[PDB]
């Protein structure tokens, strides 16, 4: 499916975040102050709580 | 910062790298605080507010920063004009103002809002 | 069925029984000591049934008959066909501008019948 | 059908009327009426139908949860204060304080009657 | 139910219908009268759209005078409606623009 | 790629379905006389999805 998804991207000539965010948009109904539809809604996630992680451990040893 | 021009054999810039790494773990182990998505979480570290202005007259008309202050109507109409325009701008291509892929699919979007202003949101 | 057996229709009897066990613990909570009516009854629930079919929110009014709790709910001038049979009055609420007013309205059965010159 | 309607009053209280009196965006005085057989609030979105419950709430609970329906269980959206000064939302960005509509000296008041058998406690 | 939520009040032609109404009699007009020159198929979802003009278009509506409907749904059952006394015109009601 | 699957209703936790309940076709939900979540299709099966869009007569599938 990567490829497909690929073809796809190149196709419709959005990111992959585009469609991520056509899906959230599935899930609109538990919905709460701006502050709640940005952060769960809009600007996927990309957090570093597991690059932390790593880091952490890289600071271990 | 403060640490790394010491000349200590790399002793106090240990010793502030260490505290930045506790600091780390802390934020890490309660991975869903409010200090520990703020540390570690991009869209955590701003706030956000939206602001009805007038057309010609660029001055604020209502801003509504964070101040929740809304009806269950209220809050559908700005969510779902907002998804609208966030949906609108990802799915135009970069330099175009049309999207590509143009259908859209919402589920069960309106609940909370009556009739007369959902005919607005559509 | 010891376990709820299914519902009816995507949540259908899970939600009646979840409203159901959620009016008895407020009639419950609301019933005095060794009493078998709440001296406290009435209900407010705003945004009445948003979530919940035509065909459960009479289930949960009925419901709300039943444990003798005098129930006022609060719609966005939506779901009034059901609000209209199990309900005797309505305060139409507006907002002009920044301040906002009232208007009671009430209706109820003439004794009447159901129809006459025919069938009874 | 109509029989067990007769209940109600018999065993026990049912509240029958709501007095407001610079509550929220009800400037002025206002009175609602409440059938025995239960009542219907009704309007469009950016009405009274949330403060008119919130001030039925504030009379019966000694920490009211303000927004209740619309915030979905989380932190109050809003307080006494902000619904005795009549604040009409967060109120644009530059003061002006056009939003809040009693700043001065003002005084509100929120009576809620309840009946049974005819007894009645206001 | 799902054929009964299929048909509803579109009170978008009841908006039209009205304001047409209004527009025919060019007076004062009440809720009953309102009621009884145009049957209602709904009932109070009717209503309340009407008190909906009164309110937005700032006929003040008394609360303490009411007036009286007597109306039949459907199945035949009839009901006495208990409504305000309004001063619906059609000048103000043309005049306010509807979504 | 990773859709969330019934985030309608499920929204703001994990979602219970998935693929594969799709594919065999699990009744999870609605029961009565359910056979151990009553798999519709349990031995060998195929489902094909297929969607078409189109612009100014242009099909893409
Ligand atoms: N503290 C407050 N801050 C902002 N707006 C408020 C406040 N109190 C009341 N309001 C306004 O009064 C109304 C309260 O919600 P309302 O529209 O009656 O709810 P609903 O119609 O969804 O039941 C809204 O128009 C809201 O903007």
């Amino acid at each position: 499916k990567k490829q497909y998804l690929a073809r796809l991207r190149d196709f419709f000539e959005v990111g992959e975040n585009a469609f991520t965010l056509l899906n959230r948009a599935a899930g609109l109904k538990q919905l709460n102050s701006i502050d709640e539809i940005f952060r769960e809604l809009v600007l996927d996630d990309h957090s570093a709580f597991d690059r932390a992680a790593e880091v952490a451990n890289s600071f271990d040893g | 910062n403060a640490a790394r021009f010491v000349d200590d054999n790399g002793e106090s810039h240990y010793k502030a790298l260490q505290v930045l790494v506790a600091q780390l773990r802390d934020a890490c182990e309660r991975n869903r605080t409010l200090g520990a998505k703020a540390l570690l979480d991009p869209r955590f570290r701003l706030e956000f507010a939206v602001s009805v202005m007038d057309r010609q007259s660029g001055n604020v008309i209502e801003s509504r920063t964070g101040s929740q202050g809304g009806s269950g109507g209220e809050k559908e109409i700005i969510a779902s004009y907002v998804l609208t325009a966030s949906l609108s701008y990802a799915l135009c291509p970069a330099g175009s103002r049309y999207p590509l892929f143009g259908t859209i699919i919402l589920d069960e979007a309106f609940s909370r809002s009556s009739h007369a202003v959902a005919g607005r949101i559509i | 069925e010891s376990r709820t057996g299914s519902q009816g229709g995507s949540g259908g009897e899970k939600e009646i029984i979840a409203s159901y066990v959620l009016t008895a613990s407020l009639s419950y909570a609301l019933c005095p000591a060794g009493s078998r009516y709440p001296l406290f009854g009435t209900i407010i629930l705003d945004e009445a049934f948003s979530r919940s079919s035509h065909a459960v929110a009479g289930r949960i009014i009925a419901a709300l008959r039943e444990f003798g709790l005098h129930a006022v709910f609060i719609t966005p001038n939506k779901e009034m066909r059901l609000l209209r049979d199990h309900t005797r009055s309505a305060i139409v609420v507006h907002r002009r501008g920044q301040n906002s007013n009232m208007a009671s309205l009430s209706w109820e059965e003439l004794e009447r019948h159901y129809q006459r010159r025919g069938n009874a | 059908m109509n029989q067990v309607s007769g209940l109600a009053g018999k065993e026990s209280f049912i509240l029958t009327r709501i007095e407001l009196f610079n509550w929220g965006g009800f400037h002025g005085l206002h009175q609602a009426a409440i059938h025995q057989d239960g009542t219907a609030v009704i309007g469009p979105t950016g009405s009274g139908k949330t403060t008119l419950v919130d001030a039925l709430m504030t009379l019966l609970c000694a920490n009211p949860r303000y927004n209740l329906a619309s915030t979905g269980g989380h932190e109050s959206d809003r307080d006494l204060i902000s619904y005795v000064r009549g604040v009409s939302g967060p109120g644009d960005g530059g003061e002006g304080q056009s939003h809040i509509a009693r700043p001065g000296k003002t005084v509100t008041g929120i009576a809620a009657t309840l009946e049974r058998e005819g007894k009645q406690v206001r | 139910d799902f054929w009964d939520a299929f048909n509803g009040l579109d009170r978008e032609v009841l908006i039209q219908q009205t304001l047409q109404l209004l527009a025919k009699e060019n007076r004062p007009v009440g809720l009953a009268e309102l009621a009884e020159l145009l049957p209602p198929a709904h009932d109070l979802e009717t209503f309340a759209v009407w008190i909906g003009m009164a309110r937005e278009a700032g006929i003040e509506v008394i609360d303490s005078q009411r007036e009286f409907a007597e109306l039949s749904d459907g199945e035949g059952r009839r009901w006495r409606f208990n409504l305000p006394t309004t001063g619906l015109e059609s000048q103000a009601l043309m005049d306010i623009d509807w979504e």
